[PDB]
C-alpha cells in the first residue's frame, strides 16, 4: 500500500585488468534490488550481487583485453524488506543457466549473470520468478519477502540493434531490474534510467538476422 | 517560492579541480538538507553528495569520495561542493537540491526526497 522509490548507482571505472572490479552500492538503509554493467567496448564478464559488510553489493567483472567496467546498482526504499541471492552455476553442456526464488512469498526483483571464460559462445536459439542466463554464465536472482511487494516481467526486442533498446514500466510500477535477454551478441550493457530499461548494443549488422532484447522487471506494493 | 541560484560550472581539464556554490534567493529559507545530484544524457539525474547540519551527515556517491567535498555556511546561506581531482566521467549537468523539512533517513539520497530544485550547471572535463 506504500510507493516503491529506485535510484540508479553507477560506480567508477574499473580499470583495464581481468582482476579489475568496480563496486556499485546502496545507502545502509536501501535494498539493492538488482545489478548491472556496462562497458563501452563490451569485453566484460559480467556482473553479481555480493555480500559485503552485512549488506549485498553490485560487482562488475571486467574481460582479458577490456578498459574496464562499470557496476550498476538499483536501490530502492523497500519497507519491511528481506531480500537474498539465488545463484546458479554454469552447466556448459546445457540450453542456458537457470535459478528461481525458493521461499514462499519470495518475489524476483532483479536479475545479474557473470561467465569465467573471456566472451561468451555460440549456441541454437522464462518462467514466473525465474532468471535465464547463458549456458556459460552463472546466474544470480534477486529475491525478496516485503508486504503487498508484487512483480512482472516486460520485454521489448528489435531486430536491427542500433545505438539501443528500451522497455518502460507502466504507470503505477516502478523499475527495480534491468537486462538484455541471453544470446543477443554485442552487448555493451543494461541500465535503468527512471522506470525506462536501457540495453546498449555494438550496431554489428546480420551475419537469422536475432532480437536484441531489453527485459524489465516492473514491482508494486498491493 | 523558493529559487536555488548556482555559481560555478563550465569546462575544467582533466585532474582539475572546482568549486559549485548555491543558495536560495530568500536567504531566510533554511533547508533541513541540501543536495547534489548530476546527469549525464540518456541517464537519470543521480545521487552525488548530501549534508544537513554536521559532519555525520555527510554522505557521498562511492565514484566521488576522497575527490568531492560538500560543506555548508549558514551565515552566507549556501552549500558548496568542491570538486579536486576533476576525471572525464564527472561530465554532467550538475543540479543544487533542497530538502525543506525532517527526514527520519539519515541520509536523504533520492530525487523525490527534495522539493527545490537549481536550474543546472554544466561542468565538461576536459581530454
Ligand atoms: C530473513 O529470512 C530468514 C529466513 O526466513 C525463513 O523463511 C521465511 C519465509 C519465514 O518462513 C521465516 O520464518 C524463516 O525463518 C530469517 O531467519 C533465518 O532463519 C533460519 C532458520 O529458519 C536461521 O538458520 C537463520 O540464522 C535466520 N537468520 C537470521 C536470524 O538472521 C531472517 O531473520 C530474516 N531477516 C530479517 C531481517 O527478518
Amino acid at each position: 500500500g506504500w510507493q516503491l522509490f529506485c535510484r540508479t548507482v553507477w560506480s567508477a571505472h574499473s580499470g583495464p585488468t581481468r582482476m579489475a572490479t568496480a563496486v556499485a552500492r546502496c545507502a545502509p538503509d536501501e535494498e539493492l534490488l538488482s545489478c548491472s554493467s556496462f562497458s563501452r567496448s563490451g569485453k566484460r564478464r559480467g556482473e553479481r550481487m555480493e555480500a559485503q559488510g552485512g549488506k549485498l553489493v553490485c560487482r562488475a567483472h571486467n574481460a582479458f583485453g577490456g578498459e574496464g567496467v562499470y557496476a550498476i546498482a538499483r536501490c530502492c526504499l523497500l519497507p519491511q524488506a528481506n531480500c537474498s541471492v539465488h545463484t546458479a552455476p554454469p552447466a556448459e553442456a546445457s540450453m542456458g543457466t537457470r535459478v528461481h526464488c525458493h521461499q514462499q512469498g519470495h518475489v524476483l526483483t532483479g536479475c545479474s549473470s557473470h561467465w569465467e571464460v573471456e566472451d561468451l559462445g555460440t549456441h541454437k536459439p522464462g518462467q514466473p520468478n525465474q532468471c535465464v542466463g547463458h549456458r556459460e554464465a552463472s546466474i544470480h536472482a534477486s529475491c525478496c519477502h516485503a508486504p503487498g511487494l508484487e512483480c512482472k516481467v516486460k520485454e521489448h526486442g528489435i531486430p536491427a540493434p542500433q545505438e539501443q533498446v528500451t522497455v518502460a514500466c507502466e504507470e503505477g510500477w516502478t523499475l527495480t531490474g534491468c537486462s538484455a535477454l541471453p544470446g543477443t551478441s554485442h552487448v555493451l550493457g543494461a541500465y535503468a534510467v527512471d522506470n525506462t530499461c536501457v540495453v546498449r548494443s555494438r550496431d554489428v549488422s546480420t551475419t537469422s538476422e536475432g532480437a536484441v532484447t531489453a527485459v524489465a522487471i516492473c514491482c508494486r506494493s498491493r | 517560492q523558493v529559487k536555488l541560484e548556482e555559481s560555478g560550472g563550465g569546462l575544467v581539464q582533466a585532474g582539475g579541480s572546482l568549486r559549485l556554490s548555491c543558495s536560495p534567493s530568500d536567504r531566510t529559507f533554511s533547508a533541513y538538507a541540501m543536495g547534489w545530484f548530476r546527469q549525464v544524457p540518456g541517464r537519470e539525474r543521480e545521487f552525488v553528495a548530501t549534508i544537513r547540519d554536521s559532519d555525520a551527515s555527510i554522505y557521498y556517491t562511492d565514484s566521488v569520495k576522497g575527490r568531492f567535498t560538500i560543506s555548508r555556511d549558514n551565515a552566507k546561506n549556501t552549500v558548496y561542493l568542491q570538486m579536486n581531482s576533476l576525471i572525464p566521467d564527472d561530465t554532467a549537468v550538475y543540479y543544487c537540491a533542497a530538502r525543506q523539512y525532517y527526514s527520519g533517513r539519515v541520509y536523504s539520497t533520492f530525487r523525490e526526497e527534495y522539493d527545490y530544485w537549481g536550474q543546472g550547471t554544466q561542468v565538461t572535463v576536459s581530454s
